[PDB]
């Protein structure tokens, strides 16, 4: 079950990876601009 | 040879064997599987001519 | 806190189950509940390794996997007559999928340079309009970071807000003479149908999914 | 391939339970030779 | 007042309309299983998933729209 | 419903991203190759 | 309201286990046989071998 | 009525229904119908005069609805029995080395032919 | 609330435009029907509960339209 | 009141548009029907039980859209 | 008043767009089991062609239905 | 004042309309593909980059419209 | 006044309208086209001057439609 | 204002008209496609027949669209 075999998903997700933290930055103000509403 | 088919006959499995076993006296298993994934194959030719795709489309 | 937080946590647990209980000792042979997993494999595996079919294929199986099962298990989920908050929690579906674009967008700047916009250069046309084409192709390749999404979100919030408005018509249907009340079953029907339409089209949807940004992915990988 | 070229490699496909007689044998396997000729000269009996 | 409320039943009409489009579109599917079956009868069995597919897809702008027409509606 | 409408989106998001990067990994790294293990050995049996 | 579309749920969960249910049952049986099949009959096969 | 002649021995020469497998996919024939010209694929065919039916396995031939009708059918060979599994088998063989060894033609019909016996 | 009520009985002629998509949906799977059964004589047996599912699939959506028109007017 | 008078006088009128789609449908049977017959004469007495079916089912949404009119006219 | 009035009638004429999605979606799907028909075989080729092409024809009925709830709200 | 403000949301929603030619286009362009390749095969190569062209132009209609509509409601 | 400022933000809304049947239209081209080149194999070369003439006035039509919109919204 | 209020919103009706003659142009050529592709040699007599189809379909259009301008004016 678990019982790892290597997979490169740190710079093969790197493009995908950036994109999720760069959204989930702006709904931390997002969030704040949605709690004055 | 008398010997060879009793160790089969010793080893026999036919609804489930853990994988692990058969790793245990093969890591050949692992092998293939970790050098696949590395490859960006999930698909091992031979596996579809008798066990198929599983698939209608 | 949030349903939505609740409901994170319940799908985590299920995947898990699904990949240790379901399986006896590591069958070689197959249990009954794990042969559906068997056959999803194979038809992601034959899918990416269609519309990519990279040395990278099997490379992003995982991801087209996890966003398989996420959209395929939140709409099994959020079918329960008191649960409602997974993909009708819209605030995390849309965001993905622009996420998703983004992380495709970036890999092509990355990979092809500033001549990314040549995949949004189509092909060879009448001279006066050639700039036109890539701002037109760039619009194209951009309505696929929402089409993706809001497609998702609609269908399954849509789904639940039917049954329940026509659900509470046929409480008030066997709330009205008695005429109504023979055939109060007639109403019933209907939600019955609906209840089926609306799980089968998530399933759909899980699977539309992860074909649609398997396609995405073969635009921006090759150009043009 | 002509249009019976086609029908006739079939025709020879269906003798491939086998149930075929000698006429059916004949018609899906015979030796024969084509003899090209010219405007003169003879393109030798190559296989029909 | 009674200009808002008179709108939001109108609006829940006017939604309607879009239904018409989904029920002529499952029909065409139909059609087209029909036409297939008839020209190659042996197609059948892998045909009958794509013609209840097609079934579904076309549908479901029709139901949303319906949807709509209910949160004007009943809302 | 009051469950679908907090200002809560990015704690929401927060516990929504963790899942899929998990998922990820876990998937990536543990189940996926374990399914590629029944493919492999059903197949070394198969050879022998 | 919800007590109607609960009672709803029950019939659809009825409906999954009298037609679904057993068919994948049998999907799943078919499928089943032929695993076994296939890995027997390769142990078998490795046996003539050595009997040759 | 029906001709359904062949070279080495001629079969027949409208009957009630007849059932074909033709570059319009498959037809059926009742009565009349439409003066045609088809091609007769490869097919494994129903011939039925009132409701007793004999069954053809056909090499391809021609249909061709007359307008006088007349129902001319020619093939080169048309028993559905006659064919046919060992059959199938061997078709199957000789279907995979066609493809190596006008080729993509012969191959074609070697699969062709392969389907619709498999159908018988 | 004259306003309101006149809103519903115009309203109801609006939902009631739905029909004729519905109208035009029965057709296209009866004529497919005649044409196939035409091409194959006997193929009619398999096709005929076909024929009456796509008939009652895309008399649904028609039938939609007709429940919003007495939901305006009764409901 | 005049809301109410015209309300019903306008909405009988959009009421009265459903029909439009079940007049083409029951056209589009018959073009099959005439089409099938040529290419089998010998379909038509098994096809015309079918035939009616078709238009009878048809022309029904038309028939609904004519009743809300006159629900409205002569209720 | 007037303007609460415009909003949720301004909501109703954008659902109208997603009518002609539905119908795209029909002749994809229509054209799938044609194609199918008629080839025999086309199918894994087509299949992907088919999704893709319902996906399309849906995106621009999704557009309006956006506007729908944009409408309704505002 | 009031009206100029209905007006503006009111525009917008008359002028979300053109979107569903655009996805009747899509389809039509992709039913040719489906067919030429099916009756074919091998026409796909040289087709389907055709086909995209078609696609691309259909498409844009939507857009288009989509634009004009944003304009309206926002503004 | 207030109606005229209105009607232009109106009127935008129902040109947008007419986009809907350049969609269409442009599809149709290239329906035919590629009908046209999967029988062919090989008609493309003189067929697709053709082809973009024809496609031409039928996205115009479109465009009539679209420069009304801009004319009556911007002024 | 009236009178010109009907004329802005007459402006936007107009639209309507044009798009059956947009299909229309369309069908004439994708007709000289078909026909064309079918016959090949066809072209050079068939030609005249698709262009003419062509204009007149679009003809109609433009007589909606002079309507435009004169509503438009008046």
């Amino acid at each position: 079950m678990l019982k790892r075999f290597p997979t490169p998903i740190l710079k093969v997700y790197w493009p995908f990876f950036v994109a999720g933290a760069a959204v989930y930055y702006g709904m931390s103000k997002a969030a704040d601009l949605s709690s004055n509403t | 040879l008398q010997s060879t088919l009793d160790n089969i006959q010793s080893a026999r499995p036919f609804d489930e064997l853990t994988v692990d076993d058969l790793t245990k006296i093969k890591p050949e298993i692992d092998a293939k599987v970790e050098e696949m994934v590395k490859k960006g194959k999930w698909d091992v030719p031979g596996y579809k001519d008798r066990f198929g795709n599983l698939n209608v489309m | 806190l949030t349903t939505f937080s609740l409901y994170t946590i319940i799908v985590l647990l299920v995947i898990t189950s699904l990949y240790t209980l379901t399986n006896n000792n590591n069958k070689i042979i197959g249990s009954r509940w794990l042969i559906s997993q068997e056959a999803i494999y194979d038809t992601i595996m034959n899918m990416t390794k269609g519309q990519i079919g990279g040395k990278n294929w099997g490379l992003y199986f995982p991801m087209i996997f996890t966003l398989f099962m996420f959209i395929f298990i939140a709409n099994l989920i959020s079918m329960i007559p008191y649960s409602f908050a997974l993909s009708a929690h819209l605030v995390f579906i849309i965001s993905l999928s622009i996420v998703i674009w983004l992380g495709n967008t970036i890999l092509g700047l990355y990979k092809h340079g500033w001549v990314f916009f040549s995949l949004f250069v189509p092909a060879g046309t009448p001279l006066p309009l050639v700039p036109l084409l890539v701002i037109i192709e760039t619009l194209s390749y951009f309505a696929r970071a929402i089409s993706l999404g809001l497609r998702l979100g609609s269908n399954i919030l849509a789904g639940h807000l039917l049954m329940v408005i026509l659900a509470g018509l046929t409480f008030n249907f066997m709330l009205i003479n008695l005429f109504t009340l023979v055939f109060g079953f007639v109403p019933l029907a209907m939600i019955l149908a609906i209840m089926m339409l609306e799980f089968a089209i998530g399933i759909i949807q899980g699977y539309v999914w992860a074909i649609l940004t398997a396609s995405y992915l073969k635009d921006a990988v090759y150009l043009h | 391939i002509s249009y019976a070229a086609y029908l006739n490699v079939a025709a020879q496909a269906i003798r491939s339970t086998e149930l075929q007689t000698a006429s059916v044998l004949n018609r899906s396997q015979t030796d024969a030779f084509y003899t090209q000729y010219k405007n003169a000269s003879e393109p030798t009996p190559i296989t029909k | 007042m009674q200009l808002v409320l008179a709108a939001k039943y109108i609006g829940a009409g006017i939604s309607t309309i879009g239904l018409l489009g989904a029920g002529i579109g499952i029909a065409i599917v139909f059609a087209a299983l029909i036409n297939g079956v008839s020209r190659n009868p042996s197609i059948k069995d892998t045909v009958f998933p794509m013609a209840i597919l097609g079934f579904a897809l076309s549908e479901a702008t029709g139901l949303f729209c319906l949807m709509v027409s209910f949160l004007l509606l009943f809302g | 419903m009051p469950q679908l409408v907090p200002f809560y989106f990015m704690n929401q998001l927060t516990y929504g991203f963790l899942l899929m990067i998990t998922l990820l990994i876990l998937f990536s790294q543990f189940f996926l190759p374990m399914i590629l293990r029944l493919y492999v050995s059903r197949l070394f049996i198969s050879k022998l | 309201d919800e007590s109607i579309l609960l009672l709803t749920f029950l019939g659809f969960t009825g409906l999954v286990a009298k037609y679904l249910a057993p068919a994948y049952k049998d999907f799943a049986d078919a499928r089943m046989k032929k695993v076994s099949d296939v890995l027997n009959a390769s142990r078998n096969k490795h046996v003539e071998a050595v009997k040759d | 009525k029906l001709q359904f002649a062949l070279p080495h021995e001629t079969l027949y020469s409208e009957v009630t229904q007849v059932n074909l497998p033709a570059k319009s996919g498959r037809i059926g024939v009742l009565a009349n119908h439409v003066p045609t010209v088809e091609q007769l694929l490869p097919g494994v065919v129903e011939v039925m005069e009132g409701s007793n039916s004999k069954k053809f396995f056909i090499s391809g031939g021609f249909a061709t609805v007359q307008p006088d009708s007349q129902l001319c059918v020619t093939a080169i060979e048309a028993p559905l029995e006659s064919f046919s599994e060992n059959i199938k088998n061997l078709l199957a063989e000789a279907k995979k080395n066609v493809s190596s060894s006008r080729e993509a033609a012969e191959a074609a019909i070697q699969v062709e032919v392969l389907e619709n016996l498999q159908s018988v």
